[PDB]
C-alpha cells in the first residue's frame, strides 16, 4: 500500500545521473586548466626570447 | 600546471558530491521515521496500552536519541567540507606565487644577458680604445653589482 522501494529505485536513478555527469565534466575542465597554464608558458618563453634579441 | 588542474578537478567533485550527500540524509531521515512508525502501529495486538508503549517508545527513541545523532553527524561533514575547501584554496595561491617568482627572476636574467651579448658583439670590431665597447663595459659592471647586492 505504501510504494517505498520503487521511490528508492528513482531516486537513486536520478542520484546516478548526477554523479556520472559531475565524475566525467571535473576531468576534463582540469584538462583544460593545465592546457590553458601551459600556453601561457609557452606564450611568456616566445616573447621573451624576442623581446632579448631586439 | 598538470596538479593546479588537478587541484580545480577535485574541488569541482567536491562542491557537487557535498549537495549529493547532505540530499542522501533528508531523503534517509524519512525512511527512519517511515519504518518506525509503520512498526508502531503493530501494537494494536494487545489493547490500547500496547498502543501507546510502542509510540511512545517509537516516538522517544528515534525523536530524541536517533535524529539529532545524524543531524550532528552531517554538522560534522559540513565544518569537514569547509576545513579542505579552504586547503585547495591555500595550495592554489602557493603555486601562483612559485610561478610569479620564476617568471620574475627570468625576465631579471635577460637583462644581464642583453648586456652580455651586447657587449660580445661590440668586442668584434677589433678595436679595444672604442668609446662604445668602453661605455657598454662600464655599464656591465653596474649591472653585475646590482645583481649582487639584490642576491
Amino acid at each position: 500500500v505504501i510504494p517505498w522501494q520503487t521511490f528508492d529505485e528513482t531516486i537513486k536513478e536520478l542520484s546516478r545521473f548526477k554523479q556520472e555527469y559531475s565524475q566525467a565534466a571535473s576531468v576534463l575542465v582540469g584538462d583544460i586548466k593545465t592546457l590553458l597554464m601551459d600556453s601561457q608558458d609557452k606564450y611568456f618563453e616566445a616573447t621573451q626570447t624576442v623581446y632579448e634579441w631586439c | 600546471n598538470n596538479a593546479s588542474g588537478k587541484l580545480l578537478a577535485l574541488d569541482s567533485q567536491l562542491t557537487n558530491d557535498f549537495s549529493e550527500k547532505s540530499s542522501y540524509f533528508q531523503s534517509q531521515v524519512d525512511k527512519i521515521r517511515k519504518e518506525a512508525y509503520a512498526g508502531a502501529a503493530a501494537g494494536v495486538v494487545a489493547g490500547p496500552f500496547g498502543l501507546i508503549i510502542s509510540y511512545s517508545i517509537a516516538a522517544g527513541v528515534v525523536e530524541g536519541k536517533l535524529i539529532p545523532e545524524l543531524k550532528n553527524k552531517l554538522k560534522s561533514v559540513q565544518n569537514f567540507f569547509t576545513t579542505l575547501s579552504n586547503t585547495v584554496k591555500q595550495a592554489n595561491k602557493d603555486i601562483d606565487a612559485a610561478k610569479l617568482k620564476l617568471t620574475t627572476e627570468i625576465v631579471a636574467i635577460g637583462e644581464i644577458k642583453t648586456e652580455t651579448e651586447t657587449t660580445r658583439f661590440y668586442v668584434d670590431y677589433d678595436d679595444l680604445m672604442l668609446s662604445l665597447l668602453k661605455e657598454a663595459a662600464k655599464k656591465m659592471i653596474n649591472t653585475c653589482n646590482e645583481y649582487q647586492k639584490r642576491h
